[PDB]
């Protein structure tokens, strides 16, 4: 039959008080467009594993997760270029202009306040360490972990 | 009973007292079909007179029923059914138990049980299909008070061994019979083979029925049902997870 | 590829199980006929067997605050909607430290990674 996909999608989605499109890694994305939210797609493939689906079965294996993302690491390849194709939808949402302000009518980027704003997430995942209890050591951990979702982690 | 299961008739008086003998004889080793059986027979050693009427050397499935009749005061036996399933999950786990280690933990077993139950047993027979030497010292190490005695022509040898060959024999044919058109069960037969190839899912495969450990049960799988792969045919943290950026949606 | 709440919403309940082999090919399987009526209760969760070989079960659930979905496909629909699946492993029941259930812990992780 038809090929079949094991989701994990927020609660939120099902009521009606969607779209997926394929944006450049940082390093397949679902965008809202009624409440205006981006959210990352991360795919779990573990060697050997297949699907019972009710009366029919799925080979590999594989779940689908729909988590957040903060848009000020998906914009930054557009001033990262700089350093002094869907993509045109991504930026434009309510609320971008206020959110720009940390990283960058005229819009320019900047080194110090990225640096000051990279500091405050690797403190900011230290507590998700914490919370969900991760196995101080956790400096270089933390820092490793935003690394997957910017290329200037290199120079950082 | 989940894997196997354990019929037995109560022990009568003499046998908990008098000197006994007891016999070891399977029926069911080879068929893809079915399960497997294992039955031990007991007496006290001056009542061998009387069990050298019901012995063999071959007979007939009527014959096996009526001689399992006149067994059923001195006579007293037990049985140790092993389902298909079990068959295939013991050979079939991630740790190779071959069905000649599958059988004879089975015999010792039964053995045990008999000992357990207050038997005075002083010897016992055991029926093989091929060199005993290696078979009679295992179970000479693990019965070391009790002389053990384990022969290829033991069913012909000795009246013990054939009523506890009866005893398996149409103990294979009763379950069968409650199962109940496939033959004789056994790989050669060109009946079972015609049996089998109809009874083919691609996603399972054969029934609880079909013993799938056998070389005969796994060619088939092969041909008709699907491909299945198992256990054995920073960037650290999503590696230990097993987890990666998705790009195939 | 896009789709409505509607069918989020209005999706039927489905029966899930995650096994340590994979079945190469897709499409429908008579799990009600062989897998189903061999599931038995155990005191180490369930016990079951595919292909002549004995498989040791656990239910795990979907993590708190969230629900599974089942997406057949532009647009890719929601054929149905899910609690919990069926956790299945190899003669033994897969461990506390598994790669099936490390990858649950994440959205909770996740909740305060893109935090404002």
């Amino acid at each position: 039959g038809a090929r079949q996909h094991v989701f994990l999608v927020s609660e939120y989605l099902k009521d009606a008080s969607l779209m997926f499109v394929k944006l450049v890694n940082p390093c397949i994305y679902l965008f809202n467009m009624c409440l205006q939210q981006l959210f990352e797609v991360k795919v779990f493939k573990e060697k050997h594993h297949s699907w019972f689906i009710n009366q029919s079965v799925q080979s590999g294996g594989l779940l689908h997760f729909a988590t957040p993302v903060d848009p000020l690491f998906l914009l930054l390849h557009y001033l990262i270029k700089a350093d002094k194709p869907n993509c045109i939808l991504l930026l434009k949402l309510p609320g971008l202009e206020k959110l720009l302000h940390h990283v960058t009518k005229y819009y320019k980027y900047s080194k110090e306040k990225t640096l000051k704003w990279l500091e405050k997430k690797v403190n900011q995942t230290v507590a998700a360490l914490k919370t969900n209890n991760v196995n101080e050591d956790y400096i270089r951990y933390a820092h490793g972990l935003i690394s997957d979702y910017i290329p200037k982690e290199l120079s950082d | 009973n989940t894997g196997r299961c354990r019929l037995s008739s109560p022990v009568p008086a003499v046998c908990r007292k008098e000197p006994c003998v007891l016999g070891v004889a399977e029926a069911g080793r080879g068929p893809v079909l079915g399960p497997m059986v294992y039955a031990i027979c007991y007496c006290p050693l001056p009542r061998l007179a009387d069990l050298e009427a019901l012995k063999v050397a071959t007979l007939l499935e009527s014959e096996r029923e009526r001689l399992f009749a006149k067994m059923e005061d001195f006579v007293g036996w037990a049985l140790d059914v092993l389902s298909p399933n079990l068959i295939s999950t013991s050979m079939l786990g991630r740790v190779k138990y071959n069905l000649n280690s599958l059988s004879h933990d089975t015999a010792t077993g039964l053995i045990q049980y008999a000992l357990d139950q207050g038997v005075n047993v002083t010897q016992v027979f055991v029926d093989t299909v091929g060199m005993p030497e290696t078979y009679q010292a295992r179970l000479q190490q693990s019965f070391p008070g009790i002389e053990v005695t384990v022969k290829a022509k033991a069913a012909a040898l000795y009246p013990v061994v054939s009523a506890a060959s009866i005893c398996a024999k149409v103990a294979r044919d009763q379950a069968v019979k409650k199962w109940q058109d496939y033959g004789s069960g056994y790989p050669n037969d060109p009946k079972t083979k015609a049996w089998l190839k109809e009874h083919v899912e691609p996603v399972f495969g054969f029934p609880q029925f079909v013993r799938f450990s056998w070389r005969t049960a796994q060619t088939i799988l092969e041909k008709e049902a699907e491909d299945v792969i198992w256990e054995d045919s920073s960037h650290r943290y999503f590696l230990e997870r097993g987890l990666e950026s998705a790009t195939s949606l | 590829v896009h789709l409505r709440s509607a069918t989020l919403r209005d999706a039927v309940p489905a029966t899930l199980h995650l096994l340590p082999c994979e079945v190469a090919v897709d499409g429908p399987a008579p799990v009600g006929r062989f897998f189903t009526p061999a599931i038995r209760q155990g005191p180490e969760g369930l016990e079951v067997s595919f292909r002549g070989r004995c498989l040791r079960g656990e239910e795990v659930a979907v993590p708190p605050g969230l629900v599974g979905y089942v997406m057949v496909t532009r647009f890719i629909g929601a054929t149905a909607n899910f609690s919990r699946f069926t956790l299945w492993g190899l003669e033994t029941i897969p461990g506390p430290d598994a790669k099936v259930r490390g990858a649950l812990t994440w959205p909770s992780l996740a909740a305060a990674i893109h935090a404002q």
